[PDB]
């Protein structure tokens, strides 16, 4: 969280957290309520969001389900949907934490070679993340969606 | 580095002056435009890689020889190096737009570019041309977006062009 | 013995193609074609 | 500046600005109005603040102003007041910037060595800054006093 | 010496090899009109649908692949092929069919093998280098090294 | 500066000795090579501007260096580049005639890299142009005279690099 | 620009800008709209002005495309036309800025030395610039044709 | 030196293309500011000596700088300080007219720091004097023209820093 | 660094075409000379200490260089000169086996002039020493490989000059 | 470290004896199998990523370790595990080319067991991944090369155990 | 050995063996039979080589065998002959390995200080290795003797 980032910076400088860092921590503590609200809304509306995202992505990419793709088996299609669920869970974790650290340490660092080892196309997965973010933004309110969007955008950045 | 607030603070500290009315006005202007700066930064963060790809996919048609043999993007290695440089430019433009100051643009981009690019034989003209193409794409995207203020976006790319370009006249 | 005469021997001259206009001057090439 | 710190943290990882750092930047820009109100109060009250703090210091610690003290004499007293003015100006810079980096860079790096060279009691200087904090916090609302107290306390800690 | 004869032979009918690859890969006309074994799932590409510029790019890239294969055989190491191929698949997939590229590369390998077919000591190297090329091309673009800034000072 | 004769003379002088057998041998070798050196110098003098012309043509024409924004774009910049190549050709010819590379250090290389660094000039591109100058000179000069001229031009390239 | 020329002369004489120089700058800043109009007209006729000028130049000097000429072959003729376009662009920049210095520093200083190395006839290039001038006069109004013809004639004189 | 117009044309020519709409936008903005720039320049030119007189009276006069042992003590050094203030005002006027500090970088801030260091010129005193010049000029020319001039004066000051 | 193979391929690629008619000529010549050059390199590696011994005996020993006041006077400077001679022999071998002196440029001539001028090493004495090394190696390896190594040794000598 | 030849030499040398018949025929066998080892190593290096990919696919894909809670769940942990498997493959290839297993203890088995214990890595799952690597490499290279590779792979697994 | 050096270089470079390195390994393996034959000849002629080298060394350098040296009576000569046999066996090991790695590891490092401690002239031991070289070369065929010389002279240089 932002608390972790501030305390890590203070430890690195061998000093206590500064005034600006303390005020940022205070602001994050204040906005924790909307962070929580992000949490319940995403958690309880994942299923429609994930279904719409998967259908849109596979319509745009008629290869993985098609011959010569990656998700022939139901075990593979369920795996792609599981990856959506895990990504959106990580996004909720990161929004609740306030920064990108949970996403970074759970499903961001090394994910490119993660899916190279499995032959899942990184551009395909980044397109999937784009459609998932679009679905989440459409399903969330305007200010709520604006707050949630940067984390999905950063995930897209790190993916490609 | 130094954002606009830091550079104004340094300027007034130089003469040992308290923050006067003009200093307060400039600070207020930066603080009011901070919302538009953050919005543009969010937009460019969302569309960074695609913007750079489009910039290259127009720049190499503007200068076809940069992908022909003996051009400095011929290999896939060279092509990825060119893309990395353009992504560097976009990232530092984002940083400069949020900072409202080109000091970061000078400290971490321009202070050795001609040295490095001449050492590697990399042209310094197509580089700025691609930078300006990136700026035009960014401006068009921001204008399409609901950004009330977007004039500040042209500042970092223009400073890049001015500092990294050759003094033709 | 004389097979080692790589550099000390007469150098093998190469061929350097004279530089020519490229696709960056396609507009001018077409202008020349129509000015034909 | 908080903008400086966030941009530097981003560049140290080579990524674009993270959502958390953008949140911090937005909070800083929103609070900029209160920052300027506090800073303008400080600069308008610079004469009164410095005068009252100097009077309090010269009363609490008469040794520094007594003969044989560093501040003894008209010129030495004027220079002590000028240093108080310098630190008040640095406090204003930190208030405007939302952090203590300008205070650190201008008047808190090597201050111990400089005042050792000049023969000044660093604890006395810290006491002067603390009195400046009290006088200034007496001239503003509760929240603004707490806001300026962070910069004042940072100077106190760096001096003692 | 043997590497030199390999290069001379392949350069001798580079046009033939690229033509026989292009005709096999692309459908709907003559790929050679404006030249500059395990098909997984591909579909032949219409020349008119692909267009002049895109077809020019594809043909140039096939000939270039043959050219670096000869260069790598002459040099003796697949480092050139690896460095110039390991990431090209992602940059190429955006407007170029990976399946068509794979079948074209396999066509090139088979054409080289059938045309040369001299000896294992003279042909297994060619087979090895096309196999390394195909593996590198099939490999997805790897992540970049990230020299993180040691502190706030250093980017 | 110093030619080969001057170098041998200076070595003997600094040691305070008369010209011994080895000095005579070195002088005899230079005298053996002298007529070919004169022939190459005359040829290059006859074809001075031409050689630079085809050198730039094989190297820098229709390129990013000569595009707008490059360091050779403007007419004045192109003239400056031509002047640099003219100096390089003339001084390589002088070095070839003298049999020594000391003239290059005395005149050209003593500050030229700092000059180009302050000018922003691309050392890689100028080295490419000089490298092309090597073959353009070799074609008109022969084989062994070409080797000598290439040696002095490689000295120039090493100094710039 | 005319401002640059006036500033340079004033600096050379170690004095402020003359009242007459200031009046000239005033007139130029007022007529900036018109000069922008001429620049836009030339930029519009860029791909036709040079084409027509090349037509006239080739019909006047057949040697250029004739065997042995500097521009023999379509590639060399295209290079000739690219120089044509470069000179027209320089004229555009000069008329916009109000000063010949942007013209001279790009395509007039040392041009004879630059073109001697290429073997091109300087007199031929000057005749080409002339033909461009008549094409512009045809595709321009009366007075503004004279205004641009001043700079065209300057280029012609300094080249021929 | 590069003014706004030459800066725009330079950015255009290093790209090789004609002035598009944005270039004309920048040029029209500069021409719009031109009338205010010229008015400020003429007023400053007329009130050249008086502004320096007021600045010296405000900052340096009756101070340790102008008393014995100060670098503005001797008559020759007083005249040199006055001439330097005239340089600052005139080159500020040039930068105001040109819309850029390129002339300041080329001529004013070109070796100035170590020039004053070698001569012994008090950097803080000269910076305060330049600030006084900026204040007097802003008072005499107006809020907007004063701020515009003070931008270049502060550029000179920060460069001296 | 680079070798003849990479130089040929670089030329071929920059021209954009395959190894058509002369790239393969140079390549076949290089491969033909490869075995003899490898044998020469092995002989030089075996005789490395010896070759330096006869070279120092011929050129530097019993001279003002070795006497007091010379740059090869003290034991440390003697060892440094011997190590430099080994460096020259090793990089001559590298250039011989790679077919190009670009290794000499990047690793030997990159800062050779700077280091030697800064230290005070006699350029003429070093050149004489390298000539003695070349002669000893040519005697010990044969006239053919002797000349083949001597071209790179003379490149180093010219760079020193 | 050592190899087959080095190991037989050391075995003779500890008794200080010349190469007897046993050492002779062991060297004969190693020399005979060297071609097979080179072929298998070349194949493994050519297809190196594929072996690790298939081994993980048939070993830990859709598995408890990949499940959250295990040591294989996160993307970072998965990348670390695949890197460990790739290095184990490379060291097995080094051992097979060498003909001696001491290299594994030298470079790998020094502290991997205790470091995995400190990090809480499942040693049983590590051994299973090593075994799956065994079958993948055996299938890809051949039974003759497969057994030879599996000898060192089993050495690695036993050391980790 | 060549294989040892290849593995060490491959580890230092962090990758498998290149095609050229595999080629050199293959060539070394092919020539292993020939080198093993060379060592077979050496081990067949081991005793006579040592005897002739020893007596030739004693004849050429009487100081070693004369009073004042390290060769006294029978025991010192026997110890020197044991050392000579050790070095011959080391040369045979180098011949079979195709690399001087076994010689260096068993004895080539610290030999200087060891003979310094024992008073043995390193120049004398290098000379003795020399006479071993000539005797072995005479006992073997000329082209065969090339590699034996290429190792003997390495040993002599290291022991110089
Ligand atoms: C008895 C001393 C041993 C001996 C001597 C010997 N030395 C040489 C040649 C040289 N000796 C030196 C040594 C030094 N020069 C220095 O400046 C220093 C420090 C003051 C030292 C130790 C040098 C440099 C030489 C090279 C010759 C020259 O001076 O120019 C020789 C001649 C060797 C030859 O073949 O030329 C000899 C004989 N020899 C013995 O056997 C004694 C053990
Ligand atoms: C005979 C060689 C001449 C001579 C030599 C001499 N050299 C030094 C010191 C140095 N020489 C070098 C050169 C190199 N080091 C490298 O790594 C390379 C490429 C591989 C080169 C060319 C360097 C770097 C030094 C200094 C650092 C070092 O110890 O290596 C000295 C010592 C000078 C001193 O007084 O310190 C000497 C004497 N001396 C002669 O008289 C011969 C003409
Ligand atoms: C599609 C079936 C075929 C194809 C078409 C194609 N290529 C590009 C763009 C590029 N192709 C390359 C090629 C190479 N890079 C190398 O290093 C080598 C040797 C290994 C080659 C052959 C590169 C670098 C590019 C990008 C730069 C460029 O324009 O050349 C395109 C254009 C894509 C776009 O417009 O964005 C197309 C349509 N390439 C193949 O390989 C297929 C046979
Ligand atoms: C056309 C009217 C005449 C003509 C032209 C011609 N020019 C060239 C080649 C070049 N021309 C230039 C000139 C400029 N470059 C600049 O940047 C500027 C200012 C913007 C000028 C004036 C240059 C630099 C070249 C070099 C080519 C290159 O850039 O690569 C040619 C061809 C030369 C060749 O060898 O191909 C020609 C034919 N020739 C005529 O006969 C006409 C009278
Ligand atoms: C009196 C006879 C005339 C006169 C004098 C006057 N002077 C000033 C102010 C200054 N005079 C000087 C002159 C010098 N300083 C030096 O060091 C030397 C050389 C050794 C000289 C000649 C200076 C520097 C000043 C500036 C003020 C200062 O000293 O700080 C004034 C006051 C001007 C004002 O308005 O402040 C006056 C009146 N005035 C006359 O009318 C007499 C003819
Ligand atoms: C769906 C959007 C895409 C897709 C999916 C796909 N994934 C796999 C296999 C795996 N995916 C994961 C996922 C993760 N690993 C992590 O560390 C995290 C971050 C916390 C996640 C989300 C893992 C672990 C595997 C392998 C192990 C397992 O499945 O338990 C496959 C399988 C491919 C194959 O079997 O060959 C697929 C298909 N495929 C697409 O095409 C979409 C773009």
């Amino acid at each position: 969280s932002v608390v972790s980032q501030v305390i890590l910076q203070a430890d690195d400088q061998l000093r206590y957290p500064t005034s600006g860092e303390l005020k940022g921590i205070q602001a994050f503590l204040t906005t924790g309520a909307q962070r929580i609200r992000i949490a319940e809304t995403l958690a309880e509306n994942e299923k429609k969001i994930v279904d719409q995202a998967q259908k849109q992505l596979f319509k745009k990419h008629p290869e993985y389900r098609a011959p010569g793709g990656n998700a022939y088996g139901q075990r593979q299609y369920n795996q792609c949907l599981r990856d959506y669920g895990w990504y959106l869970r990580l996004v909720t974790y990161g929004v609740l934490a306030g920064n990108k650290e949970p996403i970074e340490t759970t499903g961001l660092i090394g994910v490119k070679e993660m899916y190279n080892s499995l032959n899942v196309p990184v551009p395909g997965m980044v397109d999937a993340v784009t459609v998932l973010k679009d679905a989440a933004l459409g399903l969330l309110s305007a200010e709520d969606a604006n707050e949630t969007a940067p984390y999905f955008d950063y995930i897209i950045q790190f993916m490609s | 580095m130094r954002d606009a607030v830091t550079t104004l603070i340094k300027n007034y500290d130089l003469t040992g002056r308290y923050l006067d009315r003009n200093a307060m006005d400039e600070l207020k202007a930066y603080f009011e435009s901070g919302s538009a700066r953050i919005a543009a930064a969010a937009m460019i963060n969302a569309n960074s890689a695609t913007i750079v790809k489009r910039a290259a996919a127009q720049l190499f048609e503007e200068i076809p020889e940069l992908i022909r043999p003996s051009g400095n993007a011929y290999t896939t290695r060279r092509f990825s190096a060119c893309l990395r440089d353009m992504d560097y430019y976009l990232r530092y433009a984002s940083y400069a737009l949020i900072a409202a100051d080109n000091n970061v643009l000078d400290e971490r981009v321009l202070q050795g570019l001609r040295e490095t690019y001449n050492s590697l034989g990399v042209p310094i003209g197509p580089t700025v041309r691609g930078i300006q193409i990136m700026k035009e794409m960014i401006e068009a995207m921001a204008e399409d977006s609901s950004l009330n203020s977007t004039d500040f976006i042209a500042s970092p790319f223009d400073h890049m062009t001015r500092e990294l370009s050759e003094l033709s006249v | 013995p004389s097979q080692v005469a790589f550099a000390s021997g007469d150098p093998i001259p190469q061929n350097v193609a004279r530089r020519t206009p490229g696709p960056s001057l396609n507009r001018f090439k077409e202008m020349a074609r129509q000015v034909k | 500046s908080i903008v400086t710190k966030s941009i530097v943290n981003a560049d140290a990882e080579a990524r674009y600005l993270s959502p958390g750092e953008l949140d911090r930047i937005k909070a800083f820009v929103t609070g900029g109005a209160a920052r300027l109100r506090i800073a303008e109060t400080l600069t308008g009250s610079r004469e009164t603040i410095v005068k009252q703090a100097g009077d309090r210091l010269f009363q609490k610690r008469p040794d520094i102003v007594s003969p044989g003290g560093n501040a003894y004499g008209e010129e030495m007293t004027a220079t002590c007041l000028r240093d108080m003015d310098y630190y008040l100006r640095l406090v204003t810079y930190g208030v405007v910037s939302g952090d203590v980096t300008p205070i650190e860079e201008i008047g808190l790096v090597g201050v111990r060595e400089m005042y050792r060279s000049l023969g000044t009691p660093i604890e006395a200087v810290a006491q002067s800054v603390r009195e400046m904090k009290e006088v200034a916090s007496g001239l503003m609302s509760s929240d603004d006093a707490a806001e300026a107290s962070a910069y004042f306390d940072f100077v106190i800690g760096k001096m003692s | 010496a043997l590497r030199l004869e390999i290069a001379e032979t392949l350069t001798q009918n580079a046009d033939l090899i690229v033509s026989r690859a292009a005709n096999r890969i692309f459908t709907g006309g003559s790929p050679l009109s404006y030249l500059e074994p395990i098909p997984p799932g591909f579909r032949p590409i219409n020349i008119a649908r692909y267009g002049p510029s895109n077809m020019q790019k594809s043909l140039r890239d096939m000939s270039w692949f043959l050219r670096y294969t000869t260069y790598a055989i002459v040099a003796g190491d697949p480092n050139i092929i690896v460095v110039n191929t390991r990431g090209l698949k992602e940059v190429i997939e955006n407007a170029c069919s990976i399946d068509a590229t794979i079948v074209a590369i396999q066509e090139m390998r088979a054409a080289s093998a059938d045309y040369f077919r001299n000896n294992a000591q003279a042909k297994e190297i060619v087979l090895q280098y096309f196999d390394i090329l195909l593996s590198e091309f099939k490999a997805p673009t790897p992540a970049n090294k990230v020299r993180q800034g040691p502190s706030n000072d250093i980017q | 500066m110093q030619d080969a004769i001057t170098a041998v003379i200076n070595s003997a002088d600094v040691q305070g000795k008369y010209l011994d057998g080895a000095a005579m041998d070195k002088l005899k070798s230079y005298f053996a090579s002298g007529e070919l050196r004169v022939r190459a110098a005359s040829v290059i003098s006859a074809n001075a501007a031409t050689i630079v012309k085809e050198a730039v043509a094989k190297s820098l024409l229709y390129s990013d260096v000569t595009r707008p924004g490059g360091n050779m774009y403007t007419t004045r910049r192109y003239a400056a580049c031509i002047r640099d190549l003219d100096y390089y050709l003339r001084y390589a010819t002088y070095a070839m005639l003298a049999g020594d590379a000391s003239i290059l250090d005395e005149r050209v290389l003593n500050g030229l890299k700092e000059t180009y660094n302050s000018l922003g000039v691309p050392i890689s591109s100028t080295v490419q142009a000089i490298q092309a100058i090597k073959e353009v000179t070799a074609s008109l000069v022969g084989a062994d005279a070409g080797k000598e001229m290439g040696v002095y031009l490689d000295y120039i390239c090493s100094g710039l690099s």
